[PDB]
């Protein structure tokens, strides 16, 4: 579809039957197909990761401008004290996600073969393409068409850029990601990654 | 000059233009971060 | 203490070696008048062997008992950046290096006469592969699986 | 090919057969021998000229009106001395992207002609020139004087060249001059016509 930068031409192997192509590929990681297969789905599952992240690293601190809740920034909210010890949520968490993984994982190998309940055998999701489950992962039936899919795309891409640059800021600033939007607000000139 | 650029990637020219760069770069990182021991960050 | 050694700021005679080389330096200032050149130099070169031992004293380095620091390489966290985040580095550069040079190397194998390319480089081509190496351990590792590392 | 030369009686370089705006067949060693390297400094030329006029008329106006006193500006020298409304590398930071924005699209057009003509936003507007360094509409050519017939094009183009390499020329002979002489350029020229078989190098 559309050019990432004028005045080049794409690649090959990117035809534009993928959702959210825009020839972007400099280094020509994606020239295999098994490569593009796979690097499509770690792609998505980035995103998708990436935006959930974003969502409960940005949201939990801009209560300080409406005053709801009190809770502790995403870098101290390890540190407290919960009803059980980080050793056993930690367990808890790698044994379902083992399973869930495991379950995700061997759909790229053979698709539709895990689409099957392994308890009641009367439930099986219908089929569908390899990163796009659907089923009961799509309770709304809300269409799955092209446009839907780009957006999510371009939401997941820009919520990557989000968190990597929450992350950075953080270690140099040391400050939250709010109170640094408000700190480059108050004297756009002199507030930025230059401090003079 | 299209014979003058073929001169330039010759192999002894491009070598010593290599070496010469990488070498200034090595000694004015080691003059901006003298007797490197260990790796502190 | 690993292997009997003391730390290096706790460490006399680590002391005694940065009094006698200061020292050292300081008999050679009497000998000139101190606006001349060659006594700002060497105040220059007193003012870098007292920082020079001051970061060896703030790093956490082990000295033995000739006051000498030594390296431990047995992958003990509190010496990690000794010996274990070089080597990284290291092996990084390394193989974008190689991985450079093979994927050059391949590049030119379909020509005519390859040979010609190998004595008068092909600058443009190596200047679009070079950016390629910044990332070739994901392309290294793909090419492992997909069977096209090893000939046939 | 009968055409003035530089240096009259001897004979022109191959590949300069005078078709260029500005051509006198000036070019001793041969530094766009291939048609590669001619586009490419045709280019440099033109973007030169037209960065060379600028600076001179930056240079050389404001400093005028300091000496007769209507205005007071500091010396252009040291005018990257004063202080401003915020540090230095700041602003430097956005030229560089503000300029990276309006110079990578020129790069496009050089490379591959006529592709960066459309406007990415509103594709209702775009550029109209057809040749590589005028790109002319309703942006760089508002009053439409850019495009004619080939004798009233090569007369303009001559011109703008001509008017580029003095400007050059000039800015080179202020910097010089305030290096050695130590004073604005205009308080040369003055000196210089109060004496001028002496006020000299
Ligand atoms: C992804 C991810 C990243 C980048 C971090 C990064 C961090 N965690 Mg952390 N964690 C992450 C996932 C998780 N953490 C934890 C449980 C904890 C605890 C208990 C603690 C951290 C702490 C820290 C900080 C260590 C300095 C740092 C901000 C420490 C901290 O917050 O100190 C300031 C800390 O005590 N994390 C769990 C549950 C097992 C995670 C999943
Ligand atoms: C993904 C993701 C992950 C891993 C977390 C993880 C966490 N959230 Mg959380 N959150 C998310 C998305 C996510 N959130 C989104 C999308 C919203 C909206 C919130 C809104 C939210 C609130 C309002 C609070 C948490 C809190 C917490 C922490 C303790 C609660 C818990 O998990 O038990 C824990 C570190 C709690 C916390 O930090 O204090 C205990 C808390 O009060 N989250
Ligand atoms: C959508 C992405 C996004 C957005 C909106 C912002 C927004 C902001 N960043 Mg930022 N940042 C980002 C990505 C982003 N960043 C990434 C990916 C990195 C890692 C390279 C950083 C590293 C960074 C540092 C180190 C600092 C900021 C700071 C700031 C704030 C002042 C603006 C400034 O100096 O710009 C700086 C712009 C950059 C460093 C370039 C980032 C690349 C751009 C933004 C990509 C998006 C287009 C501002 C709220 C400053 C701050 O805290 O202000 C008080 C500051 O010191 N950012
Ligand atoms: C005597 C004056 C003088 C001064 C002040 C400098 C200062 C500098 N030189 Mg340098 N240089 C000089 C004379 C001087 N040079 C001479 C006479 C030669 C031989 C022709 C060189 C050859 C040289 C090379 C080959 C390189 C430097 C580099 C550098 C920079 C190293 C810092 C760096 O890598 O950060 C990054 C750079 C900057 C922050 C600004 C540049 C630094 C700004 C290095 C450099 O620029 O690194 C990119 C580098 O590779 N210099
Ligand atoms: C494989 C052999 C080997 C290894 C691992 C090293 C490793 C090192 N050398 Mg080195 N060196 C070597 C051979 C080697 N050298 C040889 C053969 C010579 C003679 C040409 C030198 C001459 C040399 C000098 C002159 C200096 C180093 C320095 C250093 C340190 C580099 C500090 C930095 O940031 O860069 C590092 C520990 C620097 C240092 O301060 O070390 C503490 C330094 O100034 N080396
Ligand atoms: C970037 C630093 C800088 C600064 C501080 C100034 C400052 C100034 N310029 Mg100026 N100028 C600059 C760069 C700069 N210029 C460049 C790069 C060019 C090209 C010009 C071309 C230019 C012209 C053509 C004129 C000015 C004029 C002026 C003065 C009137 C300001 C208003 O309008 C002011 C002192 C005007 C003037 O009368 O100068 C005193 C004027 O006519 N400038
Ligand atoms: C002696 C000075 C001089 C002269 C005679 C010209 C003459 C010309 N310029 Mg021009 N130009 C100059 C200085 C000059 N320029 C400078 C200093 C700049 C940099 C700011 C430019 C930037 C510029 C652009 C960006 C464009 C021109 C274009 C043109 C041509 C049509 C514009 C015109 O005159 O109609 C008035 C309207 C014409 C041959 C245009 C062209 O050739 O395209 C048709 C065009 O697109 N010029
Ligand atoms: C457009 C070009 C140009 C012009 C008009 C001038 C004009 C002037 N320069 Mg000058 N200069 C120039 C370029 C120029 N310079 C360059 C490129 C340099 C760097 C080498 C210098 C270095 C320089 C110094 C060091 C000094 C002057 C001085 C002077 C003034 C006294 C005359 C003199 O002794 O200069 C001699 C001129 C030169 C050595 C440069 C040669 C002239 C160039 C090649 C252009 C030739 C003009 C052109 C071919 C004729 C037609 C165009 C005409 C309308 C201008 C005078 C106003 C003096 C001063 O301050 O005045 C009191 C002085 O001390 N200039
Ligand atoms: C998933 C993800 C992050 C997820 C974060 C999560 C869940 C965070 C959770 C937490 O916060 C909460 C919720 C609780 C907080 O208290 C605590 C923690 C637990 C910390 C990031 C992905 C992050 C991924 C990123 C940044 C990827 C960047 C990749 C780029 C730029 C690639 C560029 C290229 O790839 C192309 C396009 C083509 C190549 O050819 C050219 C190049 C140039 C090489
Ligand atoms: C290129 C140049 C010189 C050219 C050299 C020549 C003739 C070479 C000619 C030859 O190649 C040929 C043709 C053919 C070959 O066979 C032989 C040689 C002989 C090799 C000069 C200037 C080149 C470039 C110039 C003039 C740059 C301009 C600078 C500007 C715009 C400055 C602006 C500002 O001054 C303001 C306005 C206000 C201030 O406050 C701030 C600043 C920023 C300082």
């Amino acid at each position: 579809k559309g050019e990432w930068l004028p005045g080049l031409a794409s690649p090959d192997y990117l035809t534009g039957s993928l959702a959210g192509d825009n020839g972007f590929d400099p280094l020509g990681l994606a020239e295999d197909p098994e490569n593009l297969k796979w690097f499509v789905q770690a792609e998505l599952v980035n995103g998708r990761w990436a935006m959930l992240g974003v969502a409960g690293m940005l949201l939990p601190e801009v209560f300080t401008k409406i005053g709801i809740i009190n809770v502790p920034e995403w870098y101290d909210a390890g540190k407290e004290q919960y009803f059980a010890s980080s050793s056993t949520l930690f367990v808890i968490e790698f044994i379902l996600f083992h399973y869930v993984e495991i379950r995700r994982w061997q759909d790229i190998k053979n698709p539709g073969s895990v689409n099957q309940d392994p308890i009641f055998k009367q439930y099986s999701l219908p089929k569908g393409e390899v990163g796009y489950p659907g089923g009961i992962f799509n309770p709304l039936n809300f269409a799955p068409t092209q446009e839907a899919k780009e957006k999510e795309l371009a939401n997941g891409r820009l919520a990557m850029l989000a968190f990597l640059g929450f992350v950075v800021q953080h270690n140099v600033t040391g400050k939250g990601p709010f109170e640094n939007l408000l700190q480059h607000l108050s004297d756009p000139w002199h507030n930025t990654i230059v401090q003079t | 000059m299209r014979d003058l650029k073929t001169y330039l990637s010759v192999a002894p020219v491009l070598s010593t233009l290599w070496f010469g760069s990488l070498a200034g770069l090595l000694i004015e990182i080691n003059r901006l971060f003298p007797d490197a021991l260990t790796f502190p960050f | 203490d690993i292997s009997g050694l003391t730390p290096c700021k706790d460490s006399k005679q680590f002391a005694k070696r940065e009094k006698q080389q200061i020292k050292k330096l300081e008999s050679s200032l009497k000998l000139y008048a101190p606006e001349s050149a060659p006594a700002l130099a060497l105040n220059a070169q007193i003012e870098k062997t007292k920082r020079r031992f001051d970061n060896y004293g703030k790093y956490g380095l082990l000295c033995g008992s000739d006051g000498l620091p030594h390296l431990i390489v047995n992958g003990d966290q509190r010496h990690w950046g000794e010996f274990i985040t070089p080597g990284i580095l290291f092996l990084y550069i390394a193989g974008w290096i190689g991985w450079v040079g093979r994927s050059y190397l391949i590049a030119i194998s379909g020509e005519k006469k390859p040979a010609m390319k190998e004595i008068i480089i092909d600058v443009p081509l190596a200047s679009r592969i070079i950016f390629r190496g910044f990332i070739w351990p994901v392309a290294a590792y793909r090419e492992f699986l997909n069977g096209d590392l090893i000939a046939k | 090919p009968d055409r003035p030369i530089w240096f009259p009686g001897s004979t022109p370089p191959e590949w300069l057969d005078g078709s260029l705006p500005g051509d006198f067949g000036f070019d001793p060693l041969g530094l766009s021998s291939d048609p590669d390297s001619l586009k490419w400094n045709v280019q440099a030329e033109i973007v030169h000229c037209r960065w060379a006029m600028l600076g001179a008329a930056g240079i050389f106006i404001p400093e005028f009106l300091t000496k007769i006193g209507i205005l007071n500006t500091p010396s252009w020298y040291t005018a990257g001395e004063q202080e401003y409304f915020t540090d230095k590398t700041t602003l430097f930071v956005v030229e560089l992207i503000l300029i990276g924005w309006a110079e990578g699209r020129r790069w496009a057009d050089i490379i591959k002609p006529g592709s960066v003509n459309t406007d990415p936003v509103f594709p209702n507007n775009k550029l109209t020139g057809t040749d590589v360094g005028y790109p002319g509409g309703l942006w760089f050519d508002p009053l439409g004087w850019g495009s004619g017939s080939p004798a009233k094009l090569k007369e303009l183009r001559t011109k703008e060249i001509k008017n580029g390499r003095l400007a050059m020329l000039a800015v080179m002979g202020a910097w010089f001059q305030h290096i050695y002489t130590g004073t604005g350029p205009i308080d040369n020229l003055f000196a210089h016509l109060a004496d001028p078989g002496h006020a000299t190098i």
